[PDB]
């Protein structure tokens, strides 16, 4: 039942202003501490802020003036107001509960990205990496090419085909969007009995969208 | 008749920090100029008084709170600081006229072996309200799951003990504390008469 | 503030060697660090706390001591990750610098695929061939595009991937993107690989059906 859903917004501008969630389920929010930290791109945490239990605030001093935690426990979520936003701040933002020392941020978030760019979203176009070829083929996938910003996510019939998926990272293309492919390598004798669907989803774009690879022809 | 300051200052042993003991000090004639007079203290902050006039002041009512916190922790025992300590163990109240004294004490409260009897509250779902001394050791509930007197997930012990070791750092060796309430609301205790 | 200064992240140690990961700081707290273990795209998970103590899971291979220390006993393959040691010193919770894991292995050729663009792609007026290699080790792969026999430096885009948590195999996909038109000039789409691996390199053509 332990579970730390966050919702959070995609993109904002520079200058801007947002608000994350942090859903809980498994822990309780307005007894425990919670503590927000921030991978930016470079793959380094970094301390954001803390609540306590009975509502003490503390932030780093990098986002001293501008942020702001709250919480509500009629829906038992967290907020990080994040008003007057730069560009720096973007980053994948978790909530935590630290038990300090009983325990240290034991449960974790999932992560919810924020891009602050002057620029525009724009929602992807997946297109099929059809499977063709006997023993060794070209397994299925699909390209989800044409996207701004960060991040998509692609699943494989909902969430029961996760074996041999290697969903690569996001390439930046000249145009500025983004790109990128999820391959999954599945036996050939299931090619034609097996559905593949293959889940993706932009949130900044609201862009959900599932399509549907199918052996083609040689 | 002097108030009994060596009763407190020079006392034995303190209580620990979430049952921090009171001592009521009334109908006697002050005399901090043997608290000023020391120097072995390290921290002596007093509000709305100067170290210095103390001695020679009138006080309607008088309250001697004394405890013992870790070094890095001293600075949370001022009016408005916040923290573990100042939250859930002992908060001043915002108009607090009077003196917090400490001291260091890693001879007394630290044993060979570790001195694990000192003990603060870690979790507690609010804040103390001004002078609170919470005496309650319920299991922590953690989440929506009853507890029921069980340890587990969720289920915590709301003390913590002090690992006060000799080894330990600076900000880890036992302080000291005796925080003097000086006047509030007859009066008594005195100092030019 | 506090200043954790972790160990190198350029580990390429083995498969049941260990690790020594070494977290000093900058002003000494006693019992107050902890260890994380970030694996490659999720969202970090805790394994150290209170500088020695393990968590409910964590296997008996993870280990801690009281400037800090961090060690694994015998290397698995599902520990590829970035491990970081927090410590509660005064707001800020400082972490550290990231000390990234990575385990080494045998040599290994890829499963080199073709993909020809999507017919439905083609309606948007660009047409895009997708290259795969997959588990393959170490990283040193060169994907070399071929069409009519000749060669494509411009229009190539590559994106690798993390070792796996299973095989610590890397897996590589190359995309070749170019316009309706210019697709349809051209009839032989290929492309050729060399890994240490594979003794020659191995050509995956189509010509369009
Ligand atoms: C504690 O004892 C010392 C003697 O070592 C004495 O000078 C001092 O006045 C005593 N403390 C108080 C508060 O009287």
């Amino acid at each position: 039942e332990v579970q730390l859903l966050e919702s959070g917004g995609g993109l904002v501008q520079p200058g801007g202003s947002l608000r994350l969630s942090c859903a809980a389920s498994g822990v309780t929010v307005t007894s425990n501490y919670m503590s927000w930290v921030r991978q930016a791109p470079g793959k380094g945490l970094e301390w954001v802020s803390v609540i306590y239990s009975g509502g003490s605030t503390y932030y780093a001093d990098s986002v001293k003036g501008r942020f702001t935690i709250s919480r509500h426990n009629s829906k038992n979520t967290l907020y990080l107001q994040m008003n007057s936003l730069r560009a720096e701040d973007t980053a994948v933002y978790y909530c935590a509960r630290d038990l300090r020392e009983a325990g240290g941020m034991d449960v974790w978030g999932q992560g919810t990205t924020v891009t602050v760019s002057s620029a525009s979203t724009k929602g992807p176009s997946v297109f099929p990496l059809a499977p063709s070829s006997s023993g060794g083929t070209a397994a299925l996938g699909c390209l989800v090419k044409d996207y701004f910003p960060e991040p998509v996510t692609v699943s494989w019939n909902s969430g029961a085909l996760t074996s041999g998926v290697h969903t690569f990272p996001a390439v930046l293309q000249s145009s500025g969007l983004y790109s990128l492919s999820s391959v999954v390598t599945v036996p050939s004798s299931s090619l034609g009995t097996q559905t593949y669907i293959c889940n993706v989803n932009h949130k900044p774009s609201n862009t959900k969208v599932d399509k549907k690879v199918e052996p083609k022809s040689c | 008749n002097l108030c009994p300051f060596g009763e407190v200052f020079n006392a034995t042993r303190f209580a620990s920090v979430y049952a921090w003991n009171r001592k009521r000090i009334s109908n006697c004639v002050a005399d901090y100029s043997v608290l000023y007079n020391s120097a072995s203290f390290s921290t002596f902050k007093c509000y709305g008084v100067s170290p210095t006039k103390l001695n020679d002041l009138c006080f309607t009512n008088v309250y001697a709170d004394s405890f013992v916190i870790r070094g890095d922790e001293v600075r949370q025992i001022a009016p408005g600081q916040t923290g573990k300590i100042a939250d859930y163990n002992y908060k001043l109240p915002d108009d607090f006229t009077g003196c917090v004294i400490a001291w260091n004490s890693n001879n007394l409260d630290s044993k060979v072996g570790g001195n694990y009897n000192y003990l603060y509250r870690l979790f507690r779902k609010s804040n103390l309200k001004p002078f609170e001394r919470d005496i309650s050791t319920e299991i922590y509930q953690a989440g929506s799951t009853p507890c029921n007197g069980v340890e587990g997930f969720n289920c915590y012990f709301p003390l913590q003990s002090y690992g006060f070791q000799p080894t330990n750092g600076v900000g880890y060796q036992p302080y000291r504390v005796v925080v003097l309430s000086f006047e509030l609301l007859p009066a008594t205790v005195c100092g030019p008469k | 503030d506090i200043v954790m200064t972790q160990s190198p992240s350029s580990l390429s140690a083995s498969v049941g060697d260990r690790v020594t990961i070494t977290c000093q700081a900058s002003q000494d707290i006693n019992n107050y660090l902890n260890w994380y273990q970030q694996k490659p795209g999720k969202a970090p998970k805790l394994l150290i706390y209170d500088a020695s103590n393990l968590e409910t899971g964590v296997p008996s291979r993870f280990s801690g001591s009281g400037d800090f220390t961090f060690t694994i006993s015998s290397l698995q393959p599902e520990d590829i990750a970035t491990y970081y040691c927090q410590q509660f010193d005064n707001l800020p919770w400082t972490f550290g610098q990231g000390t990234k894991v990575e385990i080494r292995r045998t040599v290994a050729a890829p499963s080199v695929f073709i993909f020809p663009p999507s017919d439905e792609q083609l309606k948007s007026g660009t047409a895009s061939v997708v290259c795969l290699l997959n588990n393959f080790y170490p990283r040193e792969a060169k994907v070399q595009w071929k069409v009519d026999n000749a060669l494509q430096s411009g229009n190539s885009q590559e994106s690798v991937t993390e070792q796996d948590s299973k095989d610590s195999t890397y897996s590589l996909s190359s995309t070749l993107t170019l316009s309706k038109a210019d697709y349809e000039k051209h009839k032989v789409y290929a492309c050729e690989v060399t890994h240490q691996g594979l003794s020659s390199p191995v050509t995956k053509s189509f010509n369009r059906g």
